[PDB]
């Protein structure tokens, strides 16, 4: 998320063995990173 | 601060047109 110049992040990881779908349950993810960036963002794309 | 003592020539390289927001 980007907030006052500031964008955030925030992760998790987990153990699974269901490929076909988001395991129904609940977990919360911790702050990782927390960039003082304040570009204006509108779009993303993610890296293969 | 005033800067007239290091920045004024006159000089033309300084330029203007939002809460952090830049304005390229």
């Amino acid at each position: 998320k980007n907030i006052d110049g500031y964008f955030k992040i925030y992760s998790k990881h987990t153990p699974i063995n269901l490929v076909r779908d988001l395991p129904q349950g609940f977990s919360a993810l911790e702050p990782l990173v927390d960039l003082p960036i304040g570009i204006n963002i509108t779009r993303f794309q993610t890296l293969l | 601060w005033n800067s007239n003592n290091l920045d004024s020539k006159g000089n033309y390289n300084y330029l203007y047109r939002k809460p952090f927001e830049r304005d390229i």
